[PDB]
């Protein structure tokens, strides 16, 4: 594509720092710029980056090299409401306004640190249907990968941290669940290396 | 900051061969109109532009199926026709001031999903399941989990509603949905998310808590012959009282 992008996804934990590249073939492009969009929304303009050398404006330095056509954009610090995918796009000049050409994105994912991780694998009952239940593994620290169901009738979920904000804490889990006579939350996350002192209540 | 860019509808399923439009309400002062193609969420790419009444630039993907105006104090609108499996995307309406350096308001899209045929059309079935005495007794908090299953195509959005009202504190829900039938090109999906409250605000009978997941389906001009209800855009819902 005319407009290539690195890397293709990059998880970074919260404080940390990030960088994203941007390269391009096409000499006619002269206006630059980094977008971002969040989930389920449109892509939003965070910094033109229209001009030789570091723009700053707070965590963020956007950076051209105009002679090799190399677009960065650099993240001190990194925030929870940093996770989103990032655009590099261009135009090329013209007294009107044109279409821009953008790169296929880098989702960044910006991890907390669990300060009181406390591993754990519940069993969860349909509130209508008490026979029916999920496994929720959760407080899990950033440490633990959720691997992906190797059995077609087992399903599993990556894992999602949400935030308790009144109380500042935040915590991951991810679920399964199956309709298989024997499936068990003891045997759930399987696939998975976790914790050796996971909690599995009896 | 300030006003945003809108589009109408927000979802479409439309059969194979028809015609669809999407509507976009640009920033009002803004003189430059764009519509923009993302695919598999991701990939974003330039169709049209229009200028004082007129396309001024298209790209090699402005097919001769597509069409663009805006009429007096209309809509800004793209038209598809006829639509193919392949015109399934986002499509971005966005607006700017004079220039080829101006800054470029996007709309929140419209998902529009072209089916060889509605039969294949699910809404979800949702459930919520309670939190576990074990993580009450453990850690002090409790987890609902809220799972919407079978619906197709993949458009739902899902909410948590607690004694009336909708909460995002303590929320998480995926980002992506799972194939329930991953071999299969029409396959189901399904979807979870998580509600995370204090053990003391889930122990009390009187805290009713709602997952709520609105599906958007058929339209009323779509055709529907099937003994089973028509899908048509809806909520469906389940839900939960505290326990003590």
């Amino acid at each position: 594509q005319k407009v290539q992008q690195s890397p293709e996804s990059l998880s970074v934990p919260e404080g940390g720092m990030a960088s994203l590249n941007c390269t391009s073939s096409d000499r006619n492009f002269q206006y630059f710029w980094w977008y971002r969009q969040h989930s389920g929304e449109g892509p939003k303009a965070l910094m033109s980056i229209f001009s030789d050398g570091d723009k700053k404006e707070g965590r963020f330095t956007a950076h051209l090299n105009k002679a090799s056509l190399h677009v960065s954009l650099h993240i001190r610090d990194s925030q929870p409401s940093d996770s989103a995918l990032y655009f590099c796009a261009a135009s090329e000049q013209n007294n009107y306004a044109q279409g821009l050409t953008f790169g296929l994105g880098t989702r960044v994912s910006v991890f907390p640190y669990i300060q009181n991780p406390d591993p754990a694998v519940y069993q969860l009952r349909d509130s209508k249907s008490s026979d029916k239940s999920v496994c929720l593994f959760t407080d899990f620290d950033s440490q633990t990968n959720v691997s992906q169901s190797k059995d077609s009738d087992v399903y599993i979920t990556d894992k999602c941290v949400l935030d308790m904000r009144s109380m500042d804490f935040k915590s991951n889990s991810a679920v399964a669940w199956s309709n298989k006579s024997d499936f068990a939350c003891a045997n759930a996350f399987n696939n998975s290396i976790i914790p050796e002192d996971t909690f599995f209540p009896s | 900051m300030g006003p945003k860019v809108l589009q109408i509808p927000s979802h479409q399923i439309i059969d194979m061969g028809q015609m669809v439009t999407l509507n976009c309400d640009p920033v009002s002062n803004h003189l430059y109109f764009y519509w923009y193609k993302q695919i598999l969420g991701q990939q974003m790419e330039f169709l049209v532009n229009f200028y004082n009444g007129k396309v001024m630039e298209k790209s090699k993907l402005f097919k001769d199926q597509f069409s663009v105006e805006r009429p007096d104090g209309s809509y800004f609108t793209l038209k598809i026709q006829p639509t193919a499996l392949e015109d399934s995307a986002v499509y971005f309406c966005a607006s700017s001031f004079w220039g080829a350096y101006a800054e470029q308001f996007f709309g929140p899209g419209t998902r529009l999903t072209v089916l060889e045929d509605l039969k294949n059309v699910f809404p979800p079935e949702v459930a919520v399941f309670e939190p576990s005495e074990a993580e009450i007794s453990h850690t002090q908090k409790a987890t609902l989990v809220c799972l919407a299953t079978g619906f197709y195509p993949d458009h739902v959005e899902l909410s948590w509603w607690v004694n009336g009202k909708e909460v995002h504190s303590g929320v998480c829900t995926d980002p992506q949905p799972l194939k329930e039938q991953p071999a299969l090109n029409d396959s189901r999906y399904a979807l979870s998310s998580r509600l995370r409250v204090s053990a003391t605000f889930w122990q009390n009978p009187r805290n009713h808590f709602r997952c709520q997941v609105q599906f958007y389906g058929l339209s009323e001009n779509d055709e529907w012959t099937q003994d089973r209800a028509k899908p048509v855009t809806q909520i469906v819902s389940a839900e939960a009282w505290g326990r003590a």
